[PDB]
């Protein structure tokens, strides 16, 4: 695939179309940062409110790898309605609104 | 007399529906009374009646 | 008592009390559809199993509260309670098929979908004014017999005992009164206004 | 495992961040605490290392979860006055009071919208659509409109050909795809009227 | 500490002058640097 | 009683609907949206229709003097028109309960169902009525920027309409005897193509189908997706942005 993109490294109309979305890298890159930024705040957050209390929730909000993928699912929208039904279960009527107002900041703004 | 109440209850035993939150002090009440201490050495158990 | 509010839970996915909870009444809730269920005790016995049969249901009298009720003639509970009765005096209604001899009362069971209550213009529902707070609740005293529903016993169970009921909406006149007394008195009070605003 | 040998490591940091973050703050109050007190980011600051300072010296419950997220906190605010994200963070904030009213346009009709949806609610097809509240916040869920055919499957069969089966959820899916088009439209329209501000 | 020592424990606990305790449950936690000695003794008049 | 009555007519309308409608019709909401409310109503039941009754019977009266008021231009206007067909259901389901005995079923039926949903436009209407101030002008703004490009939105829905009817019946014509069961007749069938429209469980759909025996009827709802999806979006988000950008480009 590598040789593949050496191949479509020809086409100078491909390469003025480069050349011209080429100044947003910058940009992409800041709210790239941003973004994870965001992650790493309701990251301590979700860990801090889910998985030090260590009574179910492993995996999502537990494990740093698995949390941040369940963080990163939640900011999209797909598994949201699962995840919501996992968690309401865990003695913790709050994080129904923590969750729905993690997703109203953070897809809308993102996207 | 007075079980012939016209409601199904639990499990029936009339001296248990008395008795009720009283059964939870078994050994409470038989310490109380094995230092001869408690009332005037009177002691009421479960099963007599 | 307590498998009826199982089973009340279970189907209706609710169950409310009084304002007041009892212990040994509980109050059967009006829009929940109502399965009873017996069991057959035999005190001198470690035995209580539940009546897996049919049983024969007709309320014989209604009550406001306490100590105000009364037992009703066999015409009245011929009105009340069976359905070749024109009079619009039933108390309820169940879709079932099974009926007694002479046609007379209906006859469900264990497995029967349940009562269904209605307490049409006829019984004391309709014109019905609580004096304080709260919808109204009402008493009804019924008897539950096995005399000629039977196969296996050689004596009835007749068990006469008291359903509760809350939340009585049956009537209509006193809507309609209420309303034409308010537009009267509203378009009065607007002509009023009209004719000394001129 | 590592934190057996590191919490003592962690204490010491967390003294000597802290000590800096106060000494920074008196160095600011230094100029003045009138213009440290009118300032739209020296607030944020001064609240976040106050609450900071007042939860490691006095006792309180606030431990970890507000220990690491102030942290984090100070982190962004000081990644902040580098120059390529300032102009990026500055102007969330001036979109922020034209994206209020698209919120209060979207709850009111979500309200409004509610009341219609309150009437095929409660006491049947129950444990989402009762409550008032948990109804509120599925019908939100919904209109951010991501598997929601658990709930179609939980409406599903009320009398197997039509019922109401067809139309409140005809009412409730037209509603949905118009809410979810209508509140996407006007984000991206208040984000797009906003940087072209940015760019004026 | 269920509904079933509430009774003992309010009553030992005045003419005793010591906390009274619930087995099957007990759990400790010190801070420390140093050798910790501790005796568990059962309340008098419940065994010879 | 002509002219002369319908000059007085709007005097005291004025008058008396700045004075009278507002709070009648301010109680009416308070009373409704504590009936609403599903906790509430159980402790209550027996105070909430009588008030009902009372408040439609007050409604009856707005109709009652609108309909003795100045007529056609009153009908002009498209919120009175909805005002009038909420009365005439709301006599209609009056009398319904008011005549009683009938033939049809009841105890909280289907009928019923449409009235419970009858009142709850009669307390849109409420709401709608009780905001005649204070609407604020930033929104009130922001509205009419909203509505102001409503043609091209509506050729917009128009495409997708037509669209998704041709989706819908190539696809109920394609799965022919492939278990219709989820979609065995055309609302089920509209509302899976809502649902391949909405990006729910469509990739279901995909693995459910490999279980079946046909194959290339994935990549036909593939690129129908795709193509459906990028072309809608991609043209309401556009339309709708550059309708604020003109007035963004104004004062």
């Amino acid at each position: 695939s590598l040789r593949i993109l050496k191949l479509i490294s020809y086409s100078r109309g491909i390469r003025t179309l480069i050349i011209a979305v080429g100044e947003t890298v910058y940009t992409v890159a800041s709210v790239l940062t941003l973004l994870f930024l965001l992650m790493f705040v309701f990251a301590i957050l979700g860990f801090c409110l889910f998985g030090v209390t260590d009574r179910g929730d492993l995996e999502n909000w537990g494990n740093l790898a698995s949390a941040f993928f369940t963080l990163f699912s939640l900011a999209t929208v797909d598994g949201w309605t699962d995840l919501q039904e996992e968690l309401d279960k865990r003695k913790f009527t709050v994080s129904r609104a923590f969750t729905i107002l993690f997703i109203l900041l953070a897809s809308f703004i993102f996207l | 007399s007075k079980y012939d109440k016209p409601y199904a209850d639990p499990v029936h035993d009339p001296t248990w529906r008395w008795w009720q939150h009283k059964t939870k002090d078994k050994d409470y009440f038989f310490y109380l009374f094995s230092n001869r201490l408690a009332a005037e050495g009177i002691y009421i158990n479960m099963n007599a009646y | 008592v307590s498998y009826t509010i199982m089973h009340s839970e279970e189907i209706n996915k609710h169950y409310f009390d009084c304002v007041i909870k009892d212990a040994e009444m509980p109050c059967f809730l009006f829009r929940d559809l109502f399965q009873p269920f017996f069991l057959v005790q035999d005190l001198v016995t470690g035995d209580s199993g539940s009546f897996l049969g049919s049983y024969v249901l007709k309320v014989v009298g209604g009550g406001r509260t306490l100590n105000t009720i009364r037992d009703y003639t066999e015409e009245e509970i011929f009105r009340y309670n069976s359905p070749l009765d024109t009079t619009n005096s039933l108390i309820w209604k169940t879709k079932v098929e099974r009926t007694t001899e002479d046609k007379k009362f209906y006859i469900m069971s264990h497995e029967s979908p349940g009562v269904e209550w209605l307490c049409l213009e006829n019984s004391p529902c309709y014109d019905i004014i609580p004096q304080s707070i709260y919808p109204p609740e009402f008493f009804f005293k019924l008897l539950v017999s096995n005399r000629g529903v039977d196969n296996s016993t050689y004596c009835d169970y007749k068990l006469t005992f008291i359903v509760h009921i809350h939340g009585l909406p049956l009537s209509s006149k006193r809507t309609s009164f209420i309303v034409m007394v308010s537009t009267s008195f509203f378009i009065a009070l607007v002509v009023f206004y009209i004719l000394f605003c001129l | 495992y590592l934190g057996q040998k590191h919490y003592e490591l962690f204490s010491t940091i967390d003294d000597i961040v802290l000590t800096i973050l106060i000494c920074e703050v008196l160095l600011g109050w230094l100029n003045g605490f009138w213009i440290f007190w009118k300032d739209g980011w020296n607030i944020l600051n001064f609240a976040i290392v106050f609450i900071l300072f007042m939860g490691f010296f006095i006792k309180q419950l606030d431990m970890v979860a507000i220990t690491y997220p102030l942290r984090v906190l100070r982190l962004v605010h000081v990644c902040m006055a580098v120059e390529p994200l300032a102009r990026i963070i500055k102007v969330i904030l001036q979109s922020m009071p034209d994206l209020a009213n698209v919120m209060a346009l979207i709850l009111f009709f979500m309200l409004v919208f509610s009341v219609f949806g309150v009437t095929l609610f409660g006491a049947f097809v129950p444990k989402h659509f009762q409550n008032m509240g948990v109804a509120l916040y599925t019908l939100f869920i919904c209109i951010t409109q991501d598997g929601w055919l658990d709930i179609y499957t939980d409406f599903q069969m009320d009398e197997r050909e039509y019922a109401m089966e067809v139309g409140g959820a005809i009412y409730f899916a037209v509603f949905i795809t118009l809410g979810a088009f209508i509140g996407l439209n006007l984000f991206v329209v208040v984000v797009t009227t906003n940087l072209e501000q940015m760019m004026k | 500490e269920p509904e079933n020592v509430k009774k003992m424990k309010h009553y030992l606990e005045p003419l005793l002058k010591t906390p009274v305790y619930n087995p099957l449950g007990l759990n400790l936690t010190i801070q420390g640097s140093e050798l910790f000695h501790f005796k568990v003794s059962v309340v008098p008049g419940v065994s010879f | 009683l002509l002219g002369l009555q319908q000059m007085i007519l709007s005097l005291t309308q004025s008058l008396g609907f700045e004075t009278f409608i507002f709070i009648v019709v301010c109680l009416n909401t308070v009373i409704l949206v504590a009936q609403t409310f599903t906790e509430l109503e159980i402790r209550g039941e027996w105070y909430f229709m009588v008030l009902d009754s009372i408040f439609l019977s007050i409604y009856v009266l707005e109709a009652v003097l609108k309909l003795i008021a100045l007529g056609l231009e009153y009908f002009y206007d498209p919120w009175n028109n909805l005002d009038f067909f909420i009365m005439v259901m709301a006599v209609l389901d009056f009398v319904l309960l008011q005549i009683n005995s009938l033939s049809y079923s009841f105890y909280n039926h289907s009928l019923f169902r449409i009235l419970k949903v009858f009142k709850s436009m009669r307390a849109l209407r409420a709401i709608r009525v009780l905001r005649r101030l204070s609407i604020l002008t930033s929104l009130h703004e922001v509205a009419g920027t909203l509505s102001g490009s409503l043609p091209s939105i509506t050729a917009i829905l128009t495409l997708m309409f037509t669209c998704l009817f041709l989706f819908s019946v190539v696809l109920r014509a394609l799965f022919q005897d492939s278990d219709p069961k989820r979609f065995q007749n055309i609302f089920t069938t509209l509302f899976t193509l809502f649902t391949m429209l909405t990006l729910d469980d469509w990739s279901l759909i995909y693995i459910d189908n490999r279980a079946q025996g046909a194959w290339y009827i994935i990549p036909i709802l593939m690129i129908y997706i795709v193509i459906q999806y990028f072309i809608f979006l991609n043209l309401v988000i556009a339309v709708l942005v550059d309708n604020f950008q003109m007035a963004l480009l104004k004062g």
